[PDB]
RNA sequence: GCCCAUUCGGGUCUUGUAAUUGGAAUGAGUACAAUGUAAAUACCUUAACGAGGAACAACUGGAGGGCAAGUCUGGUGCCAG
RNA sequence: GGGCACCACCAGGAGUGGAGCCUGCGGCUUAAUUUGACUCAACACGGGGAAACUCACCAGGUCCAGACACAAUAAGGAUUGACAGAUUGAGAGCUCUUUCUUGAUUUUGUGGGUGGUGGUGCAUGGCCGUUCUUAGUUGGUGGAGUGAUUUGUCUGCUUAAU
RNA sequence: UUCAAGCCGAUGGAAGUUUGAGGCAAUAACAGGUCUGUGAUGCCCUUAGACGUUCUGGGCCGCACGCGCGCUACACUGACGGAGCCAGCGAGUACAACCUUGGCCGAGAGGUCUGGGUAAUCUUGUGAAACUCCGUCGUGCUGGGGAUAGAGCAUUGUAAUUAUUGCUCUUCAACGAGGAAUUCCUAGUAAGCGCAAGUCAUCAGCUUGCGUUGAUUACGUCCCUGCCCUUUGUACACACCGC
């Protein structure tokens, strides 16, 4: 919970970019893959999000899995600024 | 206690201000309606006072 | 299970003794400013030294001074 | 499926994240089962669902 | 129930639910009278007032089986029952 | 009465039980010498050959990993950090010496979760062991019984085996 | 053999024990074990100086003493030296540090340089032991036996004292085949012998496998033990730990 807010923001941004998040169940890990923050912090953030709706979480095989609901997405957008017609993975980028 | 402990322990819930179920013949009529006129739904079997469908 | 030991002395996290609009810095004229103590050499101005009896440090670099001032 | 590529896409992404793959190299497809009753796992799942719902 | 069921739906026909609302009685109460009666009461007969959920309010027992009807919810936890 | 089996015995072998030593388990001991399991079906088992980890035990210290809800401070700081030596087992800021940082994360409560090699296997799942890898088990007719039931599934001889 | 089911013996045949060995393996169960494999879990407890976590030092290894798997021996079918010299299961690293030949140093252990191997390719013919040959001691608690011991040299790891393990010298204890009892076994078995992976940073007396050497005696029976049925008896049905 005790997060330097910048890190949190970064995490949020990453999530937005993804439309998804995959974490380990590994506390004590110094830095996460992709994001330059502690994995534990990320996990905590995800948990928090879940607690206020937004994210859907699965704890299978030492790997936390995360997907954003519409409301969650909206919240993320609000946090960021970005208005409409944006990334996540709710729709394809072009042809793939 | 060891002398009517249970009667004192319970929370008193209050009689809800519900409408009167009418007396004499009206009641009988209602019963009749419930029974043979309206005909309650049955998957296989009849039942007078059903449950909310759950375990 | 086995009973807990009970010596007695408990230690809690200090509440910190928070203080703001601290008596550091000053102004005499009005127009210009008069800095008290000193700013950090390592980091930029805005951060201020901790003053003790021939011992200094600063918090942005957790604590990393030695020379007097 | 979701609504023309959504849930499936998400799943794919998750998989990629898990196992260090790139986009394109994983292709998910959601197909029907030829006769559900012959399958066992499906039946079990159904039973579980029923139980959850609250049936005799 | 159905004229027809290109999707509807009118609902032309019949039933049940709403602190709607409205017209029509009612005697349980009261009450001039007259009846009764040895005299009274009360009955039967009447004028007049008197019903709209707040009343002009039905209780008792039960709700596993025997045996009609709750695998409802809480409080209890060999207790009290 | 009749079967069967070297987890039964014969006919034999190898043995164990004795010796020393390993290792299990008791008993005692111990702050604590964590616990589960005791006829076969507990006892070189828990894949359990523990140096810390493992680890549950003890002596000691650290940490929140107290999700979320709702108010008290709400920047005249919420709380976050913090070299220097005493402090401290101890270059654990563990703190009391300190007077610098940190910016609304928090945090102080109240609903509410969460974790627990905590408990109960006589509350359960799954898996496993054991009756038993023995030869046993069942129902459809039909018959015997009012019936529970029974016969089939059996005198015999075969077979490792209903 | 009612000339059936089959069984017994010869012949051939790689094979004539269900060809050998397993894998699975019914109905009904047990208050058998596991909530210390489990984000399998009911309920209770606990729930921020925790019975959560996490560091640090221990402890599971302590010893008047019981039993239980085990190993090593009580030697001459041996011991010690040389020499001969043959298996099969396996396993083994690139984001780590695996197996590690080959060369030099070291009495050893072990160091080093170099490779080869992601593997019928290299380790590895894993030239494993027990075995076989010629010599030294000859039946003396002896050169059998190797325990406890002291010291040093190595290695693994952050940490080796409460020897981790290896090696070197030294110490030489008990034990001359083990009573009452009781285990396992019927053929490539028993027993011996080593290897092998498993766990593993380091430790094998353990374990799952593997091959090597390879017998004795049955090839029957219900005496014991257990189990199974049948007929019997039953005041039992939570069922003899019964009533
Ligand atoms: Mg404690
Ligand atoms: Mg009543
Ligand atoms: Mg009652
Ligand atoms: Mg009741
Ligand atoms: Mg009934
Ligand atoms: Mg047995
Ligand atoms: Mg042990
Ligand atoms: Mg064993
Ligand atoms: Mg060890
Ligand atoms: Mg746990
Ligand atoms: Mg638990
Ligand atoms: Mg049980
Ligand atoms: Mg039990
Ligand atoms: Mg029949
Ligand atoms: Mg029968
Ligand atoms: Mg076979
Ligand atoms: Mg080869
Ligand atoms: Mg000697
Ligand atoms: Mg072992
Ligand atoms: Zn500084």
């Amino acid at each position: 919970m005790l997060i330097p807010k910048e890190d949190r923001k970064k995490i949020y941004q990453h999530l937005f970019q993804e439309g998804v998040l995959v974490a380990k169940k590994d506390f004590n890990q110094p830095k996460h893959e992709e994001i330059d923050t502690k994995n534990l912090f990320v996990i905590k953030a995800l948990q928090s999000l879940t607690s206020k709706g937004f994210v859907k979480t699965q704890f299978s095989w030492q790997y936390y899995y995360y997907t954003l609901t519409e409301e969650g997405v909206v919240y993320l957008r609000e946090y960021l600024n970005l208005p409409e017609h944006i990334f996540p993975a709710t729709y394809l980028a072009g042809q793939s | 206690a060891r002398a009517g402990k249970v009667k004192s322990q319970t929370p008193k819930v209050e009689k809800q201000e519900k409408p009167k179920q009418p007396k004499g013949r009206a009641y009988k009529r209602l019963l009749y309606t419930r029974r043979f006129v309206n005909v309650t739904l049955t998957n296989g079997k009849r039942k007078m006072n059903p449950s909310p469908s759950s375990q | 299970k086995k009973v807990y030991t009970t010596p007695k002395k408990i230690r809690h996290k200090h509440k910190k003794v928070k203080l703001a609009v601290l008596n550091y810095y000053k102004v005499d004229d009005e127009g210009k400013v008069a800095k008290l103590r000193k700013e950090c050499p390592n980091c930029g101005p805005g951060i201020f030294l901790a003053n003790h009896g021939d011992r200094f440090y600063c918090g942005k670099c957790h604590s990393t001074f030695a020379t007097q001032k | 499926v979701g609504e023309n590529g959504r849930r499936i896409n998400e799943l794919t992404l998750l998989i990629e994240k898990r196992f260090k793959y790139k986009r394109g190299t994983i292709a998910l497809y959601a197909e029907r089962v030829h006769d559900r009753g012959l399958s066992a796992v499906a039946q079990a799942e159904s039973m579980k669902f029923k139980l959850l719902n609250g049936l005799a």
